[PDB]
């Protein structure tokens, strides 16, 4: 099974560089190139360049300058290096690889890395329950969930009992609140009579700040 | 570089019909385009490539034509889990660029929230903020509308809300509404609701609960 897994999403200081790593797995970087694509918020996709199975790179115009891809064939690596990045390069980047060789569909890709030019610094979010009540049983089915506030930058993950509940869990996009910090809302839709034997626990991750924490939600009364 | 203009921006279908995308290509750029489909928080999943050729593990339901600067995706019978944003790229001419996509919706018939409110949790309020939630569960269509009351006077520009993207299962959306109050104006109040109106309701919905009861 061909698969391309990319370095943690990050902050990165204008003016400052930045360096993602794809390492990739059920082929070698000796015969097939590999492509790397970003994608500035609400917006398209945009080629930024390759590196070939002979090791020679291409460029997108935009960035000849400022941006060069390395590798390691032994260590089936990948290295993408932009230089002096502007709130502009604040972007989802992919590593990828195409359908032959030579060509450009882009059959395989990485889950990208999400990269905040920001002159800020990271912070690790603060997590609180949401918490159901006799005022929360809507037809016997009840809701519950985690408010993960203030936090930079984005983003985080949030599963709910490692993974084993996923039915009725509706994770919102985060908001940026005035402060300059996100704040994330993820919420579940539980049996009401379920709250007794079954335990809620939302896991959250932040990544950029290595902030993980697994919060058990209970009703109050 | 080679331009390529997706529309319509925002396609509205119903399940069970015929859709077709289109990518326009500034210059003629012979059968030298991929179409890509990408679901929320998803990376890009190809679909067709050189205008109309089927790629493994793709639905039978998806493919494509065009030649020259013309090029059209189509899905007989559209699905709900088709929901995503799609996009055409040309390989024609270095450098390989991208359409700025088309996002799918799909229509459903109306269904109100189900509403549900969330006090401050004690350990916020050690922070010298309280943030109160109101959830908007599984509606459609999209626009709703949440109004916050503290003992009766309309907040406004203190709350912050998000939607979700359309359930690729039921097609429904789901909202999420925060009011944000210091915690010295939320322990001078006592009753806190969120009324909401929207297209399903006969009338409005409000959910509240008394601080400390």
């Amino acid at each position: 099974q061909v698969q391309l897994k990319q370095s943690g999403p990050g902050l990165v200081q204008p003016s400052q560089s930045l360096s993602i790593t794809c390492t990739v797995s059920g082929f070698s970087l000796t015969n097939y190139g590999v492509h790397w694509v970003r994608q500035s918020p609400g917006k398209g996709l945009e080629w930024l360049g390759v590196i070939w199975s002979g090791g020679n790179t291409d460029y997108n115009t935009p960035f000849t300058s400022r941006l060069s891809i390395n590798k390691d064939n032994s260590k089936s690596q990948v290295f993408f290096k932009m230089n002096s990045l502007q709130s502009n390069d604040t972007a989802i980047y992919y590593c990828a690889r195409a359908l032959t060789y030579y060509d450009y569909e882009f059959a395989y890709w990485g889950q990208g890395t999400l990269v905040t030019v920001s002159a800020a610094s990271t912070k690790g979010p603060s997590v609180f329950p949401l918490a159901p009540s006799s005022k929360s049983t809507s037809g016997g089915t009840a809701a519950l969930g985690c408010l993960v506030k203030d936090y930079f930058p984005e983003p985080v993950t949030v599963s709910w009992n490692s993974g084993a509940l996923t039915s009725g869990v509706h994770t919102f996009p985060a908001v940026l609140q005035s402060s300059g910090l996100y704040s994330l809302s993820s919420v579940v839709t539980v049996p009401s009579s379920s709250l007794g034997t079954q335990t809620y626990i939302c896991n959250v991750n932040h990544k950029p700040s290595n902030t993980k924490v697994d919060k058990r939600v209970e009703p109050k009364s | 570089d080679i331009l390529l203009t997706q529309s319509p921006v925002i396609l509205s279908v119903s399940p069970g019909e015929r859709v077709s995308f289109s990518c326009r290509a500034s210059q003629s750029i012979g059968t030298n385009i991929h179409w890509y489909q990408q679901r929320t928080n998803g990376s890009p999943r190809l679909l067709i490539k050189y205008a109309s050729e089927s790629i493994s593990g793709i639905p039978s339901r998806f493919s494509g034509s065009g030649s020259g600067t013309d090029f059209t995706l189509s899905i007989n019978s559209v699905e709900s889990e088709d929901i995503a944003d799609y996009y055409c790229q040309q390989n024609n001419n270095w450098p390989t660029t991208f359409g700025a996509g088309t996002k799918l919706e799909l229509k459903r018939t109306v269904a109100a929230p189900s509403v549900f409110i969330f006090p401050p949790s004690d350990e916020q309020l050690k922070s010298g903020t309280a943030s109160v939630v109101c959830l908007l569960n599984n509606f459609y269509p999209r626009e709703a509308k949440v109004q916050w009351k503290v003992d009766n006077a309309l907040q406004s520009g203190n709350s912050q809300e998000s939607v979700t993207e359309q359930d690729s299962k039921d097609s429904t959306y789901s909202l999420s509404s925060t009011l944000t109050l210091s915690k010295a104006d939320y322990e001078k109040h006592k009753v806190y609701a969120c009324e909401v109106t929207h297209q399903g309701l006969s009338s409005p919905v409000t959910k509240s609960f008394n601080r400390g009861a």
